[PDB]
RNA sequence: AUGGUGAACUAUGCCUGAAUAGGGUGAAGCCAGAGGAAACUCUGGUGGAGGCUCGUAGCGGUUCUGACGUGCAAAUCGAUC
RNA sequence: UUCAAAUGAGAACUUUGAAGACUGAAGUGGGGAAAGGUUCCACGUCAACAGCAGUUGGACGUGGGUUAGUCGAUCCUAAGAGAUGGGGAAGCUCCGUUUCAAAGGCCUGAUUUUAUGCAGGCCACCAUCGAAAGGGAAUCCGGUUAAGAUUCCGGAACCUGGAUAUGGAUUCUUCACGGUAACGUAACUGAAUGUGGAGACGUCGGCGCGAGCCCUGGGAGGAGUUAUCUUUUCUUCUUAACAGCUUAUCACCCCGGAAUUGGUUUAUCCGGAGAUGGGGUCUUAUGGCUGGAAGAGGCCAGCACCUUUGCUGGCUCCGGUGCGCUUGUGACGGCCCGUGAAAAUCCACAGGAAGGAAUAGUUUUCAUGCCAGGUCGUACUGAUAACCGCAGCAGGUCUCCAAGGUGAACAGCCUCUAGUUGAUAGAAUAAUGUAGAUAAGGGAAGUCGGCAAAAUAGAUCCGUAACUUCGGGAUAAGGAUUGGCUCUAAGGGUCGGACGAUCAACUUAGAACUGGUACGGACAAGGGGAAUCUGACUGUCUAAUUAAAACAUAGCAUUGCGAUGGUCAGAAAGUGAUGUUGACGCAAU
């Protein structure tokens, strides 16, 4: 049974601190508690330790990434662009 | 000693003898892990004895995680029905 | 504190050059389901450990108290 | 209900002054100090627990003979068998490689 | 009056750094023979957090070359680093996400982090997380390099300093509202003692120049010249301009 | 004004230790069932989150402007909090 | 608090006995860290001190008493403190701790003039101080004194350093064999150098297991009650360090190849990167049996006797139970812009320099045997009388152990073990007080003001508005029930294969009967509602007249700065803080 209707993992601050900061700290909580495939063994076991750093259950293997995501945007657009040049200076 | 006697016959348990709540006499959750490992223990059982195949007992392995059998005997009983079926 | 339950190593024990004194202990205890039998214990002192035999037969025990080295100190009880 | 006290001058409760209560030959309570529990050696590689390997603290594997701290294999006592394995596969492989 | 809060700070009494806790310093390898003209190799241990930081940092073991041992290198870790990789670093590595190279050998518009100032100094800029420079010019014949820094600053710097390629890891961090005092004093509580702070104007005239009053008021132009002595430094120091 | 002495009280940082009954509320995640063409929507359980809450030890000190006010005490005692 | 006896010139206060009480295991009990310093114990003894008394004392006089290879210190490093090399300063001295330094010594070879000159290599880490709660080599039980003990005595062990022999193992294939494997063992060559592990680590939650305690059955003893009843009430029945064998969740190995997906936790995770299943391996937290060890300790009975004080006998056994309490531990789960010491020290592996057998050698990581383990602390109080407050001051001062009943409970109330019965007393019961209480009818008319007091109170069931950031508001508000006794219904474990037998938990619901209509019966225990001003919230300060609307806070905005820099420190410096830092940063508002 649905518990709540929209604060979702925030009930657990109350009618505190405001909606709108409530609402703001609601879309990074899940995304850094979220569970995340592995690009080396396929498998959905990589969970957030600190702050950027990303390990999977299996396979034991660490990532370096995002604050609260695996992947940030920004570091997806330097790949395209590290890839980009790369084949211009050795072809 | 004599006390604990009629308390075991069943006295002095009304309403007006009780100052805790009901969770804090008994809580909710140690009645709840009894009745499921009961039942997880009878479906092993049944299973180990070849009364019950692995299909059927899958199927109510998660049918009792989910409180669909309020005692042991309510179990036994949805089991006749479906293998008289 | 430690214990030897063979005959043949217990005697040897005996004759180690270091071995002084010894002592043999009587106990009356009950067995499984039967008559009381005496039990005896051969406590031999080492220089770093005390070797103890127990032997419930007291027939057999007899000999062993006989067979002792003449030239050892024996604590009857 | 007998009640114990401590055996030595530290009257807090540290990490290195943890008791147990023991009853004695004499039919009486009394605190029993304990050390502190060993930990297992671990793999070098993975960081797993090393199978057949004694368990004590650090100045104890010097009384123990050698059979309690090694296993009779290549990297007996450091290495796990899985991670051995994968070294000599590995090995094998990559030397092969750099002939081709 | 007595000395301001703001002076005190430079006896470093009670306002060091917290530092019990660090790695280490985070720094390149020494610029050494294999770096200048050829690459060496190196190998991701582990990647673990660092107190009072907050981008990760990455362990790297490489060999060294005048004698049988390894050594380890700390490195401020980029997005996608792993560990179990290969690190190449020196002239002649491949521009790959990880490797360090020489700003001179790399083309227009690549993104490097903790970049050297000067050759040798083991990085300087860009290094707090989700930061980066680009690299926007070359002048071979004056043997430099154009450079975009994270404040938008334009610098030139010598084609022989070298950087990381990618952009340091754990970006997106000031996104998230702290969302209570508690969690700042966390965050205070393994950098340094400058949490919670008190406003001026709470204070008297001994303690603060914006102290006192019957009003809580400045009652002067908190814009202060560049030419003010200290104990009159407090405010906006040699503003350009003010508002929003 | 000159030259000296104090952080055993107390203020703040740091290092290494220790201490904190029993209740109320029931957030994420998870299981089963029901309604529905679909998106989905509801019910019962499970779980045990919070600078949450009632209330001991503890810490603090609101009121009686109570006691005392050549005091037990150069700041304490009682109730209430 | 009381009665009696003893002692004394003298007794409300000393001692003994008897009685009545209290602390009630977060103690008025049993130990310690600081601090004190002989206050500890015995004998003698009362001028002064113990705000009455005194034959008593933490007083006075005279003596006695603190025993360690294993408990601490000593060793290590933490924040930090501080020499040397150098640079400052008229100078007392300041800076800095690996710094612009020619910074130091352990394996052995070479010599049989004597003890260490000489030959390759190794290592460059470069004072020292800093914890009686952090790290750390090694001891337990019984007994013993007027006062000492994990320190003495008896017995039984262990560690370190150093000497050395025998047995065993190994070698003519020189430096061991077995298992497919996980790996096993009484042993079973390993320098420089290198690599890894242990030391070494946050907090909360539920669950599993262990130990002690609690509760309880039978039996063998002792004590109490016995008008009447009670196969009854109380009490003893214990097993150390260490040692041998054995014992485990997790993990791992072999076989095998899975959709009709299965296995599986209280809590949903796992499997073709090989599940389920079958068979094996391992860590020894922990438990069991035996040795230690009944010879000890405990409980009783029958006999000697001023006596130095004893002797002889028996028994000391077998079970059950758990949302129990305390504590340890295991596998897990939640949380962070917080991810939760260092070093000494010990071990393993990689490597293969040397050393080595056949008429002979090697292993002191297998067994046994020999010697030694210094120095300083150790009594006692630890507080309403041994510490600090001018004092034998109702204040202040860190921590471990924790029984039964009632109950949700470490609440209040009563009791067992143990400890106290101390605080000047006798007589009387005016006023006024301090503290605790009760009131006819009215019900805030009192007063600046409901100040103070009263009312409410636990649990179960029913019911619950405006508003709202949708989380709350909420125990909103507002109602009902509650004892005792006799019964009924439901909720489990195990055992030989379709159902029986047997054993053991308090949980909930319901029904009769019963009473001066009483029943959270003492104890314990929310008043509520409609609005305005103000600060968002939790948090913080004027120690000793102000706790607030003041401060802080998250959020928002502005300002400076790319290191030859911003802000700040210093008399100076070859000097410092931010900085183990680099704009998602630091600094200033
Ligand atoms: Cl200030
Ligand atoms: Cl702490
Ligand atoms: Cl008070
Ligand atoms: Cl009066
Ligand atoms: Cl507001
Ligand atoms: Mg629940
Ligand atoms: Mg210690
Ligand atoms: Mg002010
Ligand atoms: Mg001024
Ligand atoms: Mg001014
Ligand atoms: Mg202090
Ligand atoms: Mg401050
Ligand atoms: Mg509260
Ligand atoms: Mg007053
Ligand atoms: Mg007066
Ligand atoms: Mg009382
Ligand atoms: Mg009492
Ligand atoms: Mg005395
Ligand atoms: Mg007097
Ligand atoms: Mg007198
Ligand atoms: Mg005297
Ligand atoms: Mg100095
Ligand atoms: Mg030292
Ligand atoms: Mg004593
Ligand atoms: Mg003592
Ligand atoms: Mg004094
Ligand atoms: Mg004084
Ligand atoms: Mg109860
Ligand atoms: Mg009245
Ligand atoms: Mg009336
Ligand atoms: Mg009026
Ligand atoms: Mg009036
Ligand atoms: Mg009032
Ligand atoms: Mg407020
Ligand atoms: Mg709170
Ligand atoms: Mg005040
Ligand atoms: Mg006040
Ligand atoms: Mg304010
Ligand atoms: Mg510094
Ligand atoms: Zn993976
Ligand atoms: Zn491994």
């Amino acid at each position: 049974a649905k518990r709540t209707k929209k604060v979702g993992i925030t009930g657990k601050y109350g009618v505190r601190y405001g909606s709108s900061l409530r609402r703001q700290v609601k879309k990074l909580e899940i995304q850094q508690h979220a569970r995340y495939d592995c690009s080396f063994c396929g498998k959905k076991t990589v969970k957030r330790g600190a702050a950027g750093i990303w390990t999977c259950s299996c396979c034991k293997k660490t990532v370096a990434g995002g604050a609260y995501t695996v992947s940030t945007a920004a570091a997806a657009t330097v790949r395209s662009t590290i890839r980009r040049l790369r084949e211009m200076v050795e072809a | 000693r004599a006390h604990a006697q009629s308390k075991r016959e069943g006295r002095h348990s009304g309403y007006g003898k009780r100052k805790g709540t009901r969770e804090a006499r008994l809580p909710s959750q140690v009645v709840w892990i009894r009745r499921l490992r009961v039942l997880r223990r009878l479906l092993a059982k049944y299973r180990d004895a070849g009364k019950i195949d692995k299909h059927l007992y899958h199927v109510l392995y998660k049918e009792s995680k989910g409180n669909a059998f309020k005692h042991k005997r309510a179990l036994v009983e949805h089991i006749i029905q479906a293998k008289a079926d | 504190a430690r214990e030897i339950t063979d005959i043949k190593q217990f005697l040897e024990l005996t004759r180690r050059a270091d071995v002084k004194t010894a002592t043999v202990k009587i106990n009356k205890k009950l067995n499984k389901a039967g008559k009381p039998f005496r039990q005896t214990k051969f406590k031999v002192r080492g220089s770093s450990s005390l070797y103890t035999l127990v032997i419930n037969d007291a027939g057999k025990a007899k000999k062993l108290i006989q067979s002792l080295p003449p030239t050892l100190k024996v604590n009857r009880l | 209900a007998q009640r114990v006290t401590f055996r030595r001058r530290n009257p807090y409760n540290t990490r290195s002054n943890k008791i147990k209560v023991v009853k004695t030959p004499g039919g009486i309570l009394r605190a029993q100090h304990v050390k502190k529990l060993a930990t297992r050696p671990k793999c070098g590689d993975c960081g797993s627990a090393l199978q057949g390997i004694s368990t004590l603290r650090p100045r104890q594997y010097a009384t123990v003979s050698k059979t309690h701290k090694t296993v009779s294999r290549a990297y007996g006592g450091s290495r796990c068998a899985n991670c051995v394995k994968e070294r000599i596969i590995r090995a094998f492989l990559i030397e092969e490689q750099k002939i081709v | 009056g007595r000395v301001i809060r703001n002076q005190r700070k430079g006896a470093g009494s009670i306002f060091t750094s917290h530092t019990r806790l660090r790695q280490g310093a985070a720094k390149l390898r020494t610029l050494d023979y294999a770096e200048r003209h050829g690459y060496i190799r190196g190998i991701v241990k582990q990647i673990v957090h660092d107190s009072g930081r907050g981008a990760p940092l990455a362990k790297v073991v490489f060999r060294d070359p005048y004698k049988y041992r390894l050594r380890e290198e700390i490195f401020i870790a980029n997005e996608g680093v792993h560990t179990g990789q290969f690190i190449y670093a020196g002239k002649k590595a491949s521009l790959n996400v990880g490797n360090v190279l020489p700003l001179g050998s790399v083309p227009e518009g690549t993104i490097v982090s903790n970049v050297e100032e000067k050759p040798g100094d083991r990085g300087a800029l860009a290094r707090a997380s989700g930061n980066y420079v680009i690299i926007i010019g070359h002048n071979p014949d004056e043997n430099k390099t154009r450079v975009r820094l994270p404040s938008g600053a334009k610098k030139v710097i010598s084609s022989d300093a070298r950087g990381v390629i990618g952009v340091i890891a754990g970006g997106g961090r000031v996104d998230k509202p702290l969302l209570k005092a508690g969690r700042a004093f966390h965050k205070y509580r393994l950098k340094r003692n400058s949490w919670p702070k008190t406003r001026g104007v709470a204070m008297n005239p001994v303690d603060h120049p914006h102290g006192g009053g019957n009003h809580q008021h400045i009652g002067k132009a908190s814009t202060i010249s560049r030419g003010a002595v200290s104990g009159q430094k407090a405010g906006l120091i040699a503003a350009r301009r003010t508002g929003l």
